[PDB]
């Protein structure tokens, strides 16, 4: 899975995630490329996918967003809109900051933490888990584009060797 | 002049995308180039054997593409669990509706990769290895020169995948959906030519609401843009942002946050999506 962002000129923005589903898909490989694998969530319907391209839109501000990683998905965008929205520093140092995500008790974390949080949260009935993989925990690309005067910016999740540029 | 960016998991592909918007080029028009690039020099990760998604929010219109695999008639068991692929048909799609350039010339740029070749980097060596004990054998030696994963800083060729894209810029989809690749994938994947050939994109209303002032525009089932939406506005509602600084507390009620939607998201499984995503719905949540 993928997801990128691009704004144009007349600031159209586009956000956009597409996929295999799994890495290589089936791994089956035809006429140059890999073929998807379908997860099943009857013939000509497509399944549930946790993907979610999304665009957020005030007066003086476009942002587009988005990320792969199924269904940690918006766990992974939580977060960050959270702090973003909240005033707590340049989108780029939010996608950043070490991650966590959650599946039924267990706590997933891209960073491993103290005994003092460690048993906080088993005594909610979670139990922390540090996970080895970077790409676990996304691949989060995003674009701003403010009226100040208009100046793009963005994000790229470097656990994905991913970037951005703008003019 | 005029701004523009773009933002993307391949510095190829930002490349690619800033080159046509450099010259003048629309949003979508780059939007293509990046998606056709991007299946090309991160194959693990997408590419024309799948689908995807995409948002396109203009001054004044908004659109979500949906042209993602769609299931095939098939009587036994299993078989293979792989889907049409809807990506190609995504992009001609997007193009003859949202597109000014012409379309060989979006496709030139992965040809271009595909047929003299990119520089691997250490995302794609990794996951090669990762994916080897899974899908190796010896269809895939260009990935995997001397029986080991490509390393970073080769040069990757895929002339088989150029000869495919060129039959897609020469003919457009039936150069994919229909002749020569169709048959490859129909002998493959066990998918009969009349479902490859009867593709067909869904186009769908975003989900539209509004977190922090924002008016948000987000991916309509069977994508999950209602289950983030939900997560955010429980999230400024609830403001966990005054917890960021305690950890645990932190990660606590994003925790409970995200069994409320997934519980939300799974009970609307076992028709509209701006109704589950309105401030009076969330207030309804717990
Ligand atoms: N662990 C798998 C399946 C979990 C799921 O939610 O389906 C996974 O995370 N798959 C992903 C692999 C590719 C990626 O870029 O994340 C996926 O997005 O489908």
């Amino acid at each position: 899975t993928t997801h990128f962002v691009i704004i144009d000129r007349d600031g159209t923005v586009v956000s956009s995630t597409n996929t295999l589903s799994n890495f290589f898909g089936t791994g089956k490989y035809t006429a140059g490329f890999f073929l998807n694998n379908q997860l099943q969530n009857e013939p000509g319907k497509r399944s549930r996918t946790f993907m979610a391209p999304t665009v957020l839109k005030k007066d003086g501000e476009t942002i587009g967003i988005g990320s792969p990683g199924g269904n940690r998905i918006p766990q992974i965008l939580t977060p960050i809109l959270d702090k973003y929205t909240h005033g707590k520093g340049s989108l780029q140092d939010i996608i950043n900051e070490y991650r966590f995500t959650f599946e039924k008790n267990t706590a997933y974390t891209e960073i491993q933490l103290s005994s003092e949080v460690k048993n906080e949260l088993s005594r909610k009935g979670l139990n922390v888990k540090k996970k080895v993989s970077p790409a676990f925990f996304g691949g989060v690309q995003a674009l701003i584009k403010d009226e100040r005067d208009n100046v793009i910016t963005g994000a790229g999740d470097g656990r994905r060797n991913g970037t951005w540029k703008s003019n | 002049k005029g701004t523009y960016g773009v933002s993307a998991s391949h510095p190829l592909a930002v490349e690619e995308g800033m080159k046509v918007l450099k010259n003048g080029g629309s949003a979508v028009d780059a939007a293509i180039v990046v998606s056709y690039v991007l299946g090309v020099v991160e194959l693990h990760a997408s590419g024309i054997g799948g689908g995807g998604g995409m948002l396109i929010i203009s001054k004044d219109k908004e659109t979500f593409i949906d042209y993602r695999e769609t299931t095939p008639y098939f009587t036994g068991n299993q078989k293979p669990h792989i889907g049409v692929p809807g990506f190609v048909a995504g992009m001609e799609y997007i193009h003859d509706n949202y597109g000014s350039l012409p379309m060989g010339e979006l496709l030139q740029p992965a040809i271009n990769y595909a047929e003299k070749g990119f520089k691997v980097d250490d995302s794609l060596t990794m996951r090669l290895d990762l994916a080897k004990p899974r899908i190796y054998s010896d269809k895939l030696s260009i990935f995997y020169p001397n029986g080991e994963p490509i390393e970073t800083g080769e040069t990757l060729i895929q002339t088989d995948l150029a000869r495919t894209l060129k039959k897609i810029q020469k003919e457009g989809a039936k150069g994919f959906y229909e002749g020569g690749v169709a048959r490859a994938i129909s002998k493959t994947a066990k998918i009969s030519l009349e479902d490859i050939k009867g593709y067909k994109v869904e186009v769908r209303k975003p989900v539209k609401g509004n977190y922090m002032g924002y008016d948000v525009y987000t991916a309509p089932p069977p994508f999950s843009g209602v289950t983030l939406l939900q997560m955010l506005k429980l999230a400024e509602k609830k403001e966990v942002y005054k917890d960021v600084d305690h950890t645990a507390t932190y990660m606590s009620k994003m925790e409970e946050i995200s069994r409320i939607a997934y519980q939300d998201r799974k009970k609307n499984l076992g028709m509209d999506p701006n109704k589950m995503v309105s401030d009076k719905y969330i207030s309804t949540m717990k």
